[PDB]
């Protein structure tokens, strides 16, 4: 065989570079950053009609302050989140305050590179990490298995991103509200998802200054979806 | 100490001993878990190659984790006993911490935990074992059904079923399984479940076993002859 | 090829294929630029962005009031590394109430790199670093390889393209080095060196990043409508 | 938790106009028993600082060592070692009241009392005291054990302030000390007669004075007194 | 086969191949030499100017262990440097025991353990080095050359990288025409030459020279820096020579 | 490094197997045959000793049936030297439970815990699993009467009657066929020995080729005895029952 | 049997305006009855507009302030060279204080700045860590002698309103720059003539938001 | 210090004063020494300053830790033996606390929690912990009915406290007020005793012995 920490001639680690296929393989999830707040939309992706979908948590609370969506092998995440959730409150401890929104991304990226011959193998997973501070305001960021982080005003992840990414690309403008928002990310999850959407196999999610991260109901994401096929029919 | 790194991405993405491990359960007994109204059943498959067994002391496929949850499993036998212990020890742990017992989803999300912790540690193969874990909460009364696997994924289910030809009998409670009316009393869980298991099985004698778990640790195990009753009944039925 | 496996191992030739492979890791990287007189060092950093919704990685780290690097490659390394730093100059504080030499930061690194060349298990690191730093001896450049092998430079240029600005910095020699008492001067330098790599693209607002340090000046970075100024 | 067994008595120093004086007895006490006369509790680290100790022998002995590895270490990879980048006093002394501390907070403490004396590279006069505990703290004129007590009170009715450095000269400075050293023969019952002397101008730099002995001294006096009272 | 892959590895020969490449690590480095004298040893070193760039006399290839050992050495730098950094603590738990410094023996000794150690074992690679050393002590002076497996001698004159061979040649004449002895200061201005004429077969790039030396009488038994004066006058001696 | 020269002992296959334990107990099929047969008033462990040589002393030897206790004992198969690891560590779990609870330990919870030891091998380590399948007979107050096996996978099951090593797949369909629940000591005796006597690869079954034990209630009054059979009682009880 | 622990003496004070705040310690370092210096200075810029003073144990004052000072370093690499706000530094020292509960930093430690509403604001520390914000704060040698004329003459404690028959409170209101450095001059003067480990020298580092000012004061040198 | 909580029909109250002390010298007369964990939790510290601050802090963000894994918040009988096992780790030490753990969760109702620094945990109706506990256990237990008012049971808690800040040297400064109910905890003032004991000395009568 050979070395976990190897390098490819091109110079990638090989390992990483095989668990990026590994996350396109995962369902897929979508980011958006406004003004008046971030969203964050998953695709829920249930194997068969009897397993209870509310079951699958794909958005996760980091803090009052951070969410957090995932896409690949979901697994691996959890031990990710029981960190991130760990710092965000231990420096809560420390400092008397909310911890940045990059400062936490940047505590879970250090695990990442932990690999080697620390754990046997990078994360299968990536991460869409949403939230706001008093410095930066309304923030995501996407966190990769190389241990690398990227913040954006909007981005997908999973077996949909690339076809989705091209459309939040013409979609995206910097005066967003959070209802226009919300319908953007079921649109282009509509589009790209296999099944048809609807209120049981995805989810919505969303973090503002006031109200914090929330996690929306089955009847409140039904609306939004009967809301969009109107307004799409409309013109 | 044995460091090697066992479990590992290819170029496909995939992590071929997780999926080796998959291929493992899939060689085990099946394993159905059907969930009622007010009631949660586990049906367990038991290989008739086996003659001149002892079955008072030969352990029994359905584990108690606690007094009001219970663990089934379909792979590799020795590998359960391992996850079965550890679960034992952190039921009875979280009993001496938060003073309650442990809720059916907290005890499958350790587990699982376990599980998954084998996937990306030095020097250890991942578990060649899927469980079906199945209870009721402390002081609620609305049935719990959780699967587990190498991977380290768990969720909920209506009902499910793991093991060797557990997707012919997936199919079979696809199409008989109504969410908006589930079985409403024990009799027809055990009957639906029993049904299931005999789509795969081949006699309805010392083969099947059956576990009933109702709310406030009521749980109780089928001996032959009631289990005999529900095969003989469908059968009847069946030639028409 | 049957010489690539680990970095224990060497090649009939004398090589070692994964310290190489690091190597071209940061040639893929962006470019970055190092430059100084004899009063102020400055780097300048061409940021990379995934797309247009993306923000553009940033390049520069500080270390200590009078010391920091700019990156190319893998940039987890890169924080490993400049963590290393800020312990050592910080270590150099606390014990000795002595700014680390920048000469000593390099030969640290140096052999913190050389380490994982020759360990199995371990692997080397996978980004090249400029050094920048005002000590008791002045101005200095450093450039680090993840070889292990350190260089004290007038000026100097890694990552993608490297090559253009590297020669400009060449013939431009004579003319900076005596750019002293004057940062807005030295930085037009830089920015003019590092020009030299660009295809297609140009320097925008939210691309360019600046960093300088000095006689009277601490070691600050710039971004944003920060660096409108030299554009 | 330790006890002192072969000790050194007072070490005292004073800042002048362009530099720093310090002083300390030859003598290695054991008890009540005057054991050992030939002990130098001055050592010089490079050509611009002075440690004086005082305390544990065996403590000063290692310290020494410390100090001469201190040189040692300094010197590799450093060709500014006799230049901008040699051992400054400031570096020294840091470097000591860093290990008296860690030392007494392992409950396991140097036994000492020391006074680090030197000048800076920009002429700065240097003069800061540390002991077993890690207490550090500096003044015009610093003093140890029964130096505190009899060679302050001295030495500050020349330097009473910091504007009173300016208008003190060598000669008047020295003067001072080789008093104050005298006074502390008559009065510490673990002094001798015999010791060394080192001043450290930035001007004309170290110099080291061994072998001195406290001379015109009142003893004539005595032939009048008699008995204790009555008699 | 595959007797070369791994290293501690036997060959059928007896050899270890992983050793012997890196050897060829050595070979491909710069030129370095050692000359010994009357009473003392004498260092030198090329240094390519790759670039414009270079900050000149700000490459110090040469390194000081204790204060009266020299070291340089020709192939990985980063090898070098970590192996002077053992030599370093080697010299220093020496001097922490038995008070006097390591001689030059003894160092030799530790150095050449250590890497000896590094063809054990395949967990580690071999030190892709030789490293010339020396210098005074209480026996006088002496001078060593270490390579890769861990073997060394003393030397009169010794030499290694790029240009070997052209150094070597020029050693073994100095060893025959003086066989008296050679001093220190002539043993400078011998050290500029060979370096200078083993410069001949590097010569795409211009170089750099950079002299080191101990010295009973010179250095006062410690080791320094050839600068200034003394270097340039050993550089127009070289000059004169080639032409 | 030395990673080139790891077998990986604790893996999958792409089947789902562990190579490991699969020809771990290909090896085990070569072995001497060990029979065990339990009944209403006792239980009977049946060995087949490995190629005899004429100038083995075979009185002072012991390769199959090994006592772990007063109330347990066991019959191997497989290699001795590993067997002998595992019997020693089950020895001293037995103690180590009396030492604790003041009762002697229950047959199945010995059982289960060497069958964990062996189980770590196949998961974790990077060593070799144990070449060896145990044959359990036991007696305790809960369960009474009881047979376990164990195999190098960890996994332990119990019998009525049950046969490991070699042969057993011809073993196992004779004890199926003449084996009933309301049988007696002596008569599984005789089940023992014919079923050896007729899956055996040697000639003739003799008494110094066998190793042979009981464990009954045929004390005085409500206690076991364990009785491991002499070279002579071998020899008797082999005519007894007419095979020799 | 050896003693890690002595007593530097000397003593410390701090207090809050509306736009400002004080903190102020006096020069003086002894041992015994021998003085070690008349200025050895005790009151520290910590950066990011907070002063520090651990008065007590010199040597267990200045590593306190040397860890915090690093504290407030590492904060700026590790959060994206944000501004430590006062009530983040006072939570950050309990755990540097608290780190050593068993074997505890012997100083009585205030802090001095803004807070976030760029109101003055003092918090004090205990030597295992225990803090409160406050309007006013002594500390040190001389607290019990300083504090209660704080609390009459910061806070107005046990002044009433004449001629309201002791019913009505006398209001309670922030203090000028001018009048607060006239209380810390008196509390010093007064500290200095009856306590024997304070004097030779006042100093005073006063606080705003365009930075960090200082003031030397001569004290009676006996 | 002196603390107190009791249960009665309308929740629970919940009463501290705000003394510091050094020995005899008083240290602070405004600290707060009750510890808000979250909307339905309390904490009252009791006992060394810095032991009750840091620890009850450090409480909090484990409970805090608890609702986000568990996505429920933490039991009173789960966050109270958090801290009693912590502290049971330290036994021997010299760790001085005496704390109550109050708080409302639907499970439990109203439940209050006693834990010191020799590992005691006891649940129970009323509790008065400190170095004047005596004197408001006297106060307390003497008026204390389970069909109090809301209105009467806030004025029992806080007359209980001022007559410990009276007679125990080593309590005072002023009263702390809080109410906790099904919809959570509710602040009732900080009360100083400056003029709180005049106020009551007047409108109630009592405390004769002292000079009016
Ligand atoms: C009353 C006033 C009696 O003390 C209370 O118990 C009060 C409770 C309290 C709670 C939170 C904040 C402040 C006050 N306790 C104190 O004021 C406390 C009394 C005490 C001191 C020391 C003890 O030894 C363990 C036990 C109780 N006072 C302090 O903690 C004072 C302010 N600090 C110190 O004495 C510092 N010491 C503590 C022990 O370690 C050495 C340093």
């Amino acid at each position: 065989d050979r070395g976990v920490s190897t390098f490819s001639p091109e110079g990638r680690l090989f390992q990483v570079e095989y668990s990026l296929e590994a996350i396109k393989l995962g369902s897929t999830a979508i980011g958006i950053a406004t003004k008046e707040g971030v969203v964050l939309g998953v695709e829920k992706r249930a194997t068969s009609p009897l397993l209870e979908s509310d079951s699958i948590e794909k958005i996760v609370e980091i803090d009052r302050h951070i969410g957090c969506a995932m896409s690949g092998l979901t697994a691996d995440a959890r031990s990710m989140i029981e960190h991130a959730r760990t710092a965000a409150v231990t420096h809560n401890l420390y400092y008397d305050e909310d911890i940045n929104v990059e400062s936490l991304t940047q505590s879970v990226c250090d695990l990442a590179l932990r690999f080697g011959e620390l754990m046997s193998r990078p994360f299968g997973v990536a991460l869409l990490i949403a939230g706001h501070d008093a410095d930066d305001g309304y923030q995501l960021f996407h966190a990769e298995p190389s241990g690398t982080f990227y913040r954006y005003n909007a981005k997908a992840i999973g077996s949909g991103s690339e076809g989705a990414q091209a459309e939040l690309l013409n979609e995206w403008h910097s005066s967003l509200t959070l209802k226009e928002a919300e319908l953007l990310v079921l649109k282009i999850l509509k589009q790209v998802m296999e099944e048809k959407l609807d209120e049981n196999n995805a989810q919505l999610s969303c973090i503002t200054k006031q109200d914090g991260f929330k996690i929306y109901d089955n009847e409140k994401t039904a609306e939004l979806i009967k809301e969009l096929k109107e307004k799409e029919a409309a013109e | 100490g044995y460091d090697r790194a066992l479990s590992i991405f290819s170029p496909d993405g995939h992590i071929f001993q997780v999926e080796y491990a998959l291929e493992a359960v899939k060689r085990g007994t099946c394993a159905v878990g059907v969930k009622g109204k007010n009631c949660v059943v586990l049906g367990c498959e038991r290989r008739s190659t086996l003659k001149l067994q002892d079955t008072r002391i030969t352990p029994s496929k359905v584990s108690k984790i606690d007094s009001h949850v219970v663990l089934s499993f379909s792979g590799l036998n020795a590998d359960s006993r391992i996850l079965i212990e550890k679960a034992r020890v952190e039921a009875q742990s979280h009993r001496l911490t938060l003073e309650d017992p442990v809720t059916v989803e907290y005890l499958t999300r350790y587990v699982a935990g376990v599980q998954q912790r084998y996937t990306q540690s030095g020097g250890v193969r991942p578990f060649g074992v899927s469980t079906l874990i199945a209870g009721f909460d402390p002081r609620d009364d609305e049935p719990k059904l959780y699967q587990t696997e190498p991977s380290g994924i768990y969720s909920s289910w209506s009902a499910q079923t793991i093991g060797r030809n557990s997707k012919t009998v997936r199919e079979f409670l696809e199409k008989n399984y109504d969410r908006k009316e589930p079985p409403a009393t024990v009799e027809e869980c055990v009957k639906l479940t029993v049904r299931s298991l005999l789509e795969v099985v081949q006699t309805g004698a010392k083969n099947i076993e059956i576990t009933v778990v109702k709310p406030d640790s009521d749980i109780v195990a089928l001996s032959s002859e009631e289990i005999n009753q529900y095969v003989t009944q469908i059968e009847q039925e069946k030639q028409e | 090829n049957n010489y690539d496996g680990d970095t224990v191992t060497f090649s009939p030739t004398g090589r070692l294929f994964q310290v190489e492979y690091a190597l071209e890791a940061i040639k893929q990287g962006s470019v970055t630029v190092g430059l100084r007189s004899n009063t102020h060092a400055v780097l300048v950093a061409l940021k990379r962005n995934a797309d247009e919704l993306s923000s553009y990685q940033k390049k520069i780290i500080k270390c200590d009031e009078h010391m920091g690097l700019s990156l190319a490659g893998l940039a987890p390394d890169a924080r490993v590394l400049s963590n290393y730093l800020r312990q050592q100059c910080n270590y150099s504080s606390l014990v000795f109430n002595r700014k680390l030499a920048v000469e000593r930061a390099g030969h640290l690194l140096c052999d913190k790199a050389q380490k994982n060349t020759q360990s199995y298990g371990g692997r080397p690191y996978g980004v090249g670093l400029l050094i920048i730093g005002y000590d008791k001896s002045g101005a200095h450049l450093l450039e680090f390889q993840p070889s292990g092998n350190v260089t004290e430079l007038y000026g100097t240029a890694i990552g993608a393209r490297s090559q253009g600005a590297k020669t400009y910095l060449e013939r431009t020699l004579d003319t900076f080095i005596k750019i002293d008492g004057n940062p807005d001067e030295l930085i037009k330098a830089g920015v003019e060196a590092i020009s030299q790599s660009l295809r297609d693209e140009s320097l925008t607002v939210d691309n360019l990043s600046i960093a300088i340090v000095g006689k009277d000046t601490p070691f600050t970075i710039y971004d944003g409508e920060a660096v409108a100024k030299y554009i | 938790t330790q006890q002192p067994i072969v000790t050194g008595t007072s070490v005292i120093s004073m800042k002048y106009d362009n530099g720093v004086i310090i002083a300390a007895d030859n003598l290695g006490s054991y008890g009540s028993l005057l054991r050992f006369n030939g002990v130098e509790r001055l050592i010089p680290v490079g050509d611009n600082t002075v440690v004086g100790i005082s305390g544990d022998i065996s403590d000063m002995q290692h310290i020494e060592r410390l100090l001469k590895d201190l040189v040692t270490e300094n010197a590799y990879d450093n060709p500014l070692a006799d230049a901008e980048e040699a051992l400054e006093p400031s570096y020294i002394f840091e470097y000591l009241a860093t290990v008296m501390y860690q030392r007494r907070s392992k409950m396991n403490p140097l036994w000492n009392a020391i006074i680090v004396a030197g000048v800076q590279s920009n002429g700065d006069q240097f003069l800061r005291y540390v002991n077993l505990l890690g207490v550090t703290y500096s003044s015009p004129t610093l003093a140890t054990g029964f130096g505190a007590h009899m060679a302050n009170p001295l030495l500050r009715k020349v330097v009473d302030r910091e504007s009173d450095i300016p208008k003190t000269t060598v000669q008047v400075a020295e003067e001072a000390i080789v008093n104050a050293m005298r006074v502390l023969y008559y009065r510490d019952a673990r002094s001798s007669r015999n010791f060394s002397l080192a001043i450290i101008d930035k001007n004309t730099g170290l110099t080291f004075k061994k072998n001195l002995q406290v001379e015109n001294m009142k003893w004539d006096f005595a032939k009048d007194i008699k008995g204790y009272g009555t008699q | 086969t595959g007797y070369d892959l791994s290293n501690s590895v036997f060959s059928p020969d007896g050899r270890n191949f992983q050793v012997e490449y890196a050897v060829k690590a050595v070979e491909n480095g710069t030129t370095s030499i050692g000359i010994k004298c009357n009473d003392g040893v004498v260092f030198a070193v090329e240094k390519l100017i790759t670039s414009k760039l270079l900050v000149p006399q700000k490459n110090v290839k040469i390194q000081v262990v204790d204060r009266h050992i020299g070291c340089v050495y020709s192939g990985l730098i980063p090898d070098g440097r970590h192996l002077v950094n053992r030599g370093r603590e080697e010299a220093a738990s020496f001097k922490k025991l038995y008070k006097t410094p390591i001689p030059i023996p003894a160092f030799a000794d530790r150095l050449g353990q250590y890497v000896q150690a590094h063809t054990l074992y395949n967990s580690v690679r071999p030190f892709g080095v030789s490293t010339i050393f020396g210098g005074v002590d209480k026996n006088g002076a002496h001078l060593y050359m270490l390579e890769p497996s861990g073997s060394y001698w003393g030397y009169k004159g010794a030499a290694t990288g790029k240009g070997r061979q052209s150094a070597k040649a020029e050693l073994e004449k100095l060893v025959d025409h003086h066989p008296e002895g050679l001093s220190a200061r002539e043993a400078v201005k011998q050290a500029a030459k060979i370096i200078y004429l083993a410069h001949e077969d590097n010569k795409e790039k211009d170089f750099e020279l950079e002299i080191s030396w101990c010295s009973l009488s010179e250095t006062n038994g410690l080791h320094k820096f050839v600068k200034g004066d003394l270097l340039q006058e050993a550089i127009d001696f070289a000059q004169k020579e080639i032409n | 490094g030395s990673r080139r020269y790891d077998s990986r002992t604790t893996i999958f296959s792409p089947e789902g197997r562990l190579y490991q334990v699969e020809y771990a107990l290909e090896s085990i099929s070569h072995a001497g045959t060990a029979i065990g047969i339990m009944a209403s008033d006792g239980i009977v462990l049946a060995a087949e000793r490995k190629v005899t040589s004429t100038l083995l002393e075979q009185d002072t030897s012991t390769e199959k049936l090994y006592k772990l206790n007063d109330k347990i004992a066991v019959a191997v198969a497989g290699l001795t030297a590993d067997a002998e690891i595992l019997i020693n560590t089950a020895r001293i779990h037995a103690q180590n439970y009396l030492k604790t609870y003041n009762e002697d330990i229950p047959v199945e919870i010995l059982v289960r815990r060497l069958s964990d030891i062996k189980q770590g091998y196949t998961q974790h380590g990077g060593l070799r699993p144990f070449g060896v399948s145990f044959i359990y007979a036991g007696y305790d107050d809960r369960y009474g009467y009881q047979l376990y096996t164990s195999n190098p996978s960890g996994n332990y099951t119990g019998w009525k009657a049950i046969s490991v090593g070699a042969n057993t797949s011809a073993a196992q369909t004779l004890l199926q066929m003449d084996y009933k629940d309301d049988m007696k000591v002596d008569d599984a005796i005789e089940l023992a020995l014919k079923t050896l006597s007729k899956t055996t690869d040697s000639s003739a079954l003799t008494y110094d080729r066998l190793e042979f034990a009981t464990i009954r209630k045929g004390a005085n009054d409500g206690e076991v005895y364990q009785k491991i059979f002499k070279p002579q009682e071998i020899k008797d009880i082999l005519v007894k029952t007419g095979i020799t | 049997q050896f003693n890690p622990y002595g007593d530097n003496g000397g003593t410390i004070l701090g207090i809050a305006g509306e736009d400002f705040a004080v903190l102020a310690g006096d020069t003086r370092n002894i041992t015994d009855y021998s003085i070690n210096s008349r200025y050895e200075p005790k009151v520290f810029d910590c950066g990011d507009n907070i002063v520090m003073s651990a008065n007590g144990f010199a040597a267990d004052g200045d590593a306190l302030v040397k860890r915090f000072k690093n504290s407030v370093k590492w904060y700026h690499f590790d959060h994206n060279d944000k501004k430590l706000s006062i009530n983040s530094a006072a939570r950050n020292i309990q755990h540097l204080l608290y780190g050593k509960r068993f074997f505890p930093y012997y100083v009585h430690t205030i802090i001095a700045g803004l807070d976030e509403d760029g109101k003055g604001a003092v918090y004090s520390f205990d030597p295992v860590g225990s803090y409160e914000r406050e309007q006013c704060r002594a500390g040190g040698a001389a607290a019990s002698l300083i504090m209660p004329f704080l609390d009459n003459q910061v806070n107005f404690k046990n002044q009433y309103e004449p001629g309201t028959n002791g019913k009505v409170k006398k209001p309670l209101k922030y203090l000028s720059v001018e009048e607060v450095i006239k209380l810390v001059r008196d509390s010093f003067t007064s500290a200095t003539e009856r306590h024997i480990q304070v004097g030779d020298g006042l100093e005073i580092l006063i606080v705003t938001k365009d930075g960090v000012r200082k003031e030397f004061y001569e004290l009676k040198r006996d | 210090t002196t603390t107190l909580a009791f249960r009665f029909q309308g929740g629970i109250i919940v009463a501290v004063d705000s003394r510091a002390t050094a020995g005899n010298w008083v240290a602070s007369q405004t600290v707060k020494k009750v510890i808000e964990i979250n909307p339905f939790l309390l904490g009252t510290t009791a006992g060394g300053a810095a032991d009750c601050q840091f620890w009850e802090t450090w409480l909090g963000s484990q409970c805090r830790l608890h609702e986000l894994r568990e996505k429920e918040r933490i039991s009173v009988a789960a966050a109270s033996k958090i801290l009693s096992n912590l502290v049971y780790q330290y036994k021997g030490a010299g760790l001085s606390m005496g704390t109550m753990i109050c708080g409302y969760t639907r499970k439990e109702g109203p439940t209050i929690y006693y834990v010191d620094s020799d590992g005691t945990r006891l649940k129970g109706d009323i509790f008065c912990v400190g170095s004047g506990q005596t004197f408001a256990y006297g106060v307390l237990d003497s008026n204390y009915k389970w069909d109090l008012s809301v209105e009467d049971a806030l004025y029992l808690g806080k007359r209980s406290i001022l007559a410990a800040a009276h007679r125990d040297a080593y309590s005072g400064g002023s009263v702390n007020l809080y109410h906790v109910t099904e919809d959570g905890w509710i602040y009732h003032g900080n009360h100083d005793v400056g003029e709180l004991f005049w106020k009551v000395k007047e409108e109630e009568g009592s405390f004769n012995n002292v000079i009016g």
